[PDB]
């Protein structure tokens, strides 16, 4: 409903091998519900996600967004639909080291209204509601490796987050208190909030969402 | 050594906007130096037309005496004159007489030679394709007109002149003015302000018109040496009369070798200033592609080459294109400076408006020479600064490895 | 903080710990149009200063666009100068001159003679020697050369000269019967300036019976100007009824548009090193983005335009323009203003002699102005390329 | 009968936030004798290998080098200990973009020889050792990942081999030629002693020969 998925693939040079990723493929996103979709990787997989984003052209693909397609619109109207709706972590540590960790959690508030007595204080409290209250001033620089990425979790995450595309909620974790983070997306459904597609490379300990797929290299 | 540098300048031809990092840095250096060159050898050919269109017509000095008009050969003898740094000498008259034609008028210093001492004395032939100077005797009495004069009266090869020619008198008789018109001799060009002054005569006939007998003024010099004149022509008491101020070749033209000179130092010096502001782009191109490469930096550290490689691999690099950036620089400036003339010949005509004004200038053309120690020099100096800009990359390329 | 995007153009300005603005990458290109500024402002300041130099020397001792009728001498009845007030004058003073020849008893000289009242003040007034004007009155013919133009006639004073006007007769078949006649030298003036040898002094009354002008006629007017130099844009103005305008264009003229081209030259090699600085302009940038074409990434997906991001790289280098441009021209004015007052003597390197300058406000505002404009119009291309596609994230 | 253990143990510059690694370390690796590690690398064990080596200054403990210890002396000399004697190739991933595989392989005997004329000779002959004759002059990012590792461990071993830090031999290819490098190893072994030390997280080989050891955490 919200996403409907059709065939996406990856193209290079004509002479050479195109290297497609997938030509067969129809999945679409209820609103509330989430998918969850990985198999053998090394096919573009992780830049899959970004083709589910705007930023690429699909190569003899297309993708519908809610009511109205998505690869039909100007960039300056493909904007507004990812800006204040769509927010997605991605694989390495991408979180922007030159702002602070305020600043880079408030950075998609800041692209948008102007209400700074709220884009401040609903940062300090949202990132502490992840887990992270002290030294949160510090640059992402000077930060536990592990940290980078929970940072940028409430990063993608904005005012109302219609849908969330991440998939690797894990990688450098604890064990031991980075396990908060899967119940975070579940405890905003718990109340009252919106699909969040996420799923992770390794289905060990990551299979407790709602429906388990595969990734294939047709 | 040579090796890494030039295989990581030719290797990174694909990713790095290859058109927009390196042809703009050859873009400065090749502006830099081509427009240095062109200054250099225009200044060249300003110090080759002065030496041949200036310096072989003045004389190179002159001698007068406050009392009676003869001096030499009358009351005294130009043979005692000559001493060592004289390369000759002949008797001259100033004879200032000025011209009017009724709508037509301008100012001569009229001047009474002898063909043969001045033919032998110093380089100033009649410059016309008529080639009257060996008809030019103290025969019909022929006058010389220089072309902006000849242009102002309108006159030509041959016709009358209007010259005026006014009457000494020790406080007898005053103020009787009389004319003689005898003939013209052709024209005298040098494509200069000079040509709007001089007018000759010959003086055996011009001590007709003056009338007095065997009695000539000073201006009796020619010198081998062209920039010692101040000092020995203070060769006076050979002559006795007056010693206490006697007009040189310095101070009338002497202004010319200093404006020159200063023109060459000011624009060496923006030039260099060009070439700083080129190496800063090169410096910052070469701090990126060591923050780029930083991981083949570490892989040789990993492989034996110690601190000096690394340093003189990036060097070089950078040496590398700023000498593929003055060598493209100085290959136009030495193709453009060998057509200098013609090409501003073709842009004053495209522009319609005559770039050097004769009534001010001397040259009316603007002329060139190569020297080719000029250009070793610009490329000595530009290697010298891009050396100098790749200092810094090379203290900052012996980071440790990453991982 | 300030909802326009330059939050994130003002931050890599300032960079992170490990950033180029510490590392003399980023501000690289300020200083090269800081040193661009200060060669334009200086060396055209300092030709400038030459220039006005000239303005009070061949110019301050010299008439200035006369006011003649159509017809010829203009009678002062017909045309009073109650009624004269054109725009851009300072003020107003009748003059006589014309092309004359000087002869004395041994040498023969050529000059233009100044037709003017005593009773007004000259400004070659205080460069006179041992001599008041005043004797200048009508009947007497009297004359005052110049120093240079006494030494190339040899009189000093009290002797006897010809004046000999071409424009006069040349017409009875007796050959010639110019207009001549005799004048007395009382002194010279002293003017440190090439005006002399053919500037010379004479009453106004003994100019109109040299030249043959019927009545006690004047020529014309002299008007002053305060900006003598622009003097072509008044060349086209509303003259009271039939008169000419004629300037100093024609006598002199030639020398002050050599001396333009001169200025045009310098300038176009001090703008040679303006643009070689905005060539090292868009390099910087296109480091500036290829390094960060990661962190684009980032900000792409989260939801700026790319109108957006094209402004954060433009301000990038615009602000390194417009810092090195007020700093070069602030700076740069500073060098030239020192360099007349509390000057370091250097005359023994250069010609020397108190170095004069002139530091005009609206070439200096003009230059900073362009500076502006080169280095933002360059910014262009790397901000255009920074937002194509998304590549390799 | 070399010690190779001096109970050095390494941590971070500040050490009061970033975590260390494995402490109380004890290489045994005296003479010419193979040896191999599996002591699960993922969880990162390469810091030892930029201590082992002389690559970064230990903040505890030295180690002892075949008759003086080279941490107390210059980095130049420490350069030349490097070149002449250790052989690494590690996951620096060895890439030489635009440099010929030919000279890629000879570099390390290209910083200086008493005769040039040879130093190509010794590249070829390593070459056919690993059977790369076949588009040997040729760009390395034209060939497949799969010889990557081929042309890698032979600018390994082209220099005279006495320590050989190895990680990671098997790279990502077939299992025949993967077995076959311990014959290509052991042939080097035939013409003179020389180690062998490895460290990796693949269990398949792990039993696969003598004097093997593991140390991930003491
Ligand atoms: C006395 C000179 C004459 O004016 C010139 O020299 C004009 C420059 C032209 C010379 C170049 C000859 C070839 C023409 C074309 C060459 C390249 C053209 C490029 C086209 C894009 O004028 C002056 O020098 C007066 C200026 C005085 C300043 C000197 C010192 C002042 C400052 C001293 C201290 C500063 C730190």
């Amino acid at each position: 409903i919200l996403l409907q998925c059709d065939n996406l693939c990856k193209r290079y040079q004509e002479g050479s091998v195109q290297t497609d990723v997938l030509h067969n493929v129809s999945f679409s996103v209820g609103e509330g519900e989430m998918m969850a979709i990985v198999g053998s990787s090394g096919s573009g997989k992780s830049t899959l996600l970004h083709l589910l984003g705007g930023l690429d052209t699909p190569t003899s693909g297309d993708v519908i967004f809610n009511g109205q397609p998505m690869s039909k619109l100007s960039s300056a109207a493909k904007a507004e639909l990812r800006n204040q709706k769509l927010g997605f972590i991605y694989q390495f540590h991408h979180l922007l080291p030159d702002f602070t960790a305020l600043e880079n959690v408030a950075m998609p508030l800041l692209i948008g209204k102007k209400k700074p007595a709220e884009i401040n204080s609903r940062a300090l409290e949202m990132l502490k509601a992840v887990g992270l209250d002290h030294r949160a001033n510090h640059r992402p620089s000077e930060l536990s490796g592990g940290e980078r990425q929970r940072v940028a979790i409430a990063r993608a995450l904005v005012n109302n987050p219609r849908l969330v595309l991440a998939d690797e909620p894990t990688g450098n974790l604890d064990a031991r208190n980075a396990d908060s983070i899967f119940q975070l997306l579940g405890e905003l459904n718990r109340l009252q909030g919106t699909a969040f597609l996420v799923v992770t490379h390794d289905l060990q300990l990551a299979k407790r969402m709602s429906r388990q797929l595969e990734m294939r290299d047709g | 050594s040579l090796l890494i540098g030039l295989r990581f300048s030719r290797g990174r031809r694909r990713g790095g906007m290859v058109s927009l990092i390196s042809v703009i840095s050859t873009i400065g250096i090749a502006l830099g130096v081509a427009v240095l060159i062109v200054g250099l050898s225009a200044m060249n050919g300003f110090e080759r037309e002065l030496n041949n269109r200036i310096l072989a017509v003045v004389p190179h000095g002159e001698i007068e005496a406050v009392d009676q008009p003869w001096t030499n050969w009358q009351e005294a003898l130009d043979h005692v004159q000559k001493v060592p740094g004289i390369a000759a000498a002949a008797p001259y008259i100033n004879f200032t007489g000025l011209v009017e034609s009724g709508a037509n008028l301008r100012a001569i210093q009229v001047k009474g030679v002898n063909p043969q001492q001045e033919q032998r004395l110093s380089a100033l032939p009649s410059f016309v394709q008529g080639d009257a100077w060996r008809n030019f005797k103290a025969g019909e009495q022929q006058i010389i007109i220089g072309k902006g004069v000849a242009d102002a009266l309108k006159v030509k090869q041959g016709d009358w002149v209007s010259i005026m020619i006014p009457n000494s008198n020790p406080e007898h008789k005053l103020m009787q003015p009389k004319r003689v018109r005898l003939h013209v001799a052709g024209i005298l060009q040098l494509s200069g302000q000079l040509d709007h002054s001089f007018a000759m005569i010959p003086l055996a006939d011009a001590q007709q018109y003056l009338d007095m007998g065997s009695s000539v003024s000073g201006i009796a010099l020619k010198m081998t040496d062209v920039f010692n004149a101040n000092k020995l022509v203070r060769d006076a008491g050979e002559v006795t009369n007056s010693y206490v101020y006697i007009k040189s070749w310095i101070g009338t033209y002497g202004y010319m070798y200093r404006d020159i000179q200063m023109i060459r130092a000011i624009m060496y010096l923006a030039m260099v200033l060009v070439i700083g502001v080129a190496c800063f782009n090169i410096v910052s191109t070469l701090v990126m592609a060591v923050k780029d490469k930083s991981g083949d930096i570490a892989v040789l550290r990993t492989l034996g080459a110690k601190d000096g490689l690394i340093r003189a691999i990036f060097v070089w690099y950078g040496l590398l294109a700023g000498l593929f950036g003055s060598l493209c620089g100085v290959i136009i400036g030495v193709v453009v400076s060998l057509q200098l003339t013609p090409i501003i010949e073709w842009i004053e005509k495209l522009i319609g408006h005559q770039f050097l004004s004769s009534d001010i200038y001397f040259i009316d053309f603007l002329p060139s020479e190569l020297h080719w120690l000029d250009v070793f020099y610009v490329l000595v100096t530009a290697l010298l600064l891009s050396l100098l800009a790749s200092w810094y990359p090379a203290r900052r390329a012996s980071n440790i490895d990453p991982a | 903080y300030q909802p326009v995007a330059l939050f994130i153009g003002l931050r890599y300005m300032r960079g992170r710990a490990a950033d180029r603005f510490g590392r003399f990458v980023s501000w690289l290109s300020t200083i090269g149009i800081t040193l661009g500024v200060m060669a334009l402002v200086t060396v055209l300041s300092v030709m400038n200063g030459f220039e006005r130099e000239l303005q009070n020397n061949i110019l301050g001792l010299m008439p200035q666009a006369i006011l003649s009728s159509e017809h010829g001498s203009l009678n002062p009845q017909q045309l009073p100068e109650t009624a004269v007030k054109l725009d851009g004058v300072n003020r107003v003073a009748p003059i006589t001159t014309g092309d004359v020849v000087l002869q004395s008893a041994r040498s023969v000289a050529v000059g233009v003679m100044l037709g003017i009242d005593p009773a007004q003040k000259d400004p070659l007034t205080p460069y006179l020697v041992n001599v008041k004007q005043t004797d200048l009155e009508p009947g007497k013919y009297n004359v005052i050369l110049g120093e240079q133009l006494a030494s190339q006639l040899g009189v000093n004073r009290g002797d006897q000269i010809r004046v000999m006007v071409p424009s006069a007769s040349q017409f009875t078949p007796m050959g010639r019967i110019p207009s001549q006649r005799l004048f007395n030298v009382i002194g010279t003036f002293a003017a440190n300036s090439e005006v002399d040898g053919y500037e010379m002094l004479v009453n106004i009354e003994d100019a109109s019976r040299l030249m043959r002008y019927p009545a006690g006629n004047i020529t014309g007017w002299r008007l002053w100007l305060d900006e003598p130099l622009k003097v072509d844009s008044l060349s086209q103005q509303k003259l009271p009824e039939g008169s000419k305008w004629q300037d100093w264009r024609d006598r002199k003229g030639e020398l002050f548009q050599a001396v333009r081209m001169e200025k045009n030259m310098m300038g176009l090699l001090l703008s040679l090193i303006v643009a070689v600085a905005a060539f090292n302009i868009i390099t910087s940038l296109g480091l500036m983005v290829m390094e960060k074409q990661g962190e684009v990434a980032i900000l792409q997906t989260q939801g700026l335009t790319p109108r957006q991001i094209m402004m954060v790289f433009m301000v990038q280098g615009a602000s390194a323009g417009i810092i090195g441009a007020i700093l070069g021209a602030a700076l740069g004015a500073l060098l030239a203003s020192q360099l007349n007052n509390l000057m370091p003597i250097i005359g023994v390197l250069l010609d020397g002699a108190a170095l004069p300058v002139a530091i005009e406000p609206l070439q200096v505002i003009v230059i900073a102005l362009v500076a502006m404009a080169i280095a933002l119009l360059s910014t262009l291309y790397p901000s255009w390329r920074a937002a194509a596609t998304q590549p390799a994230e």
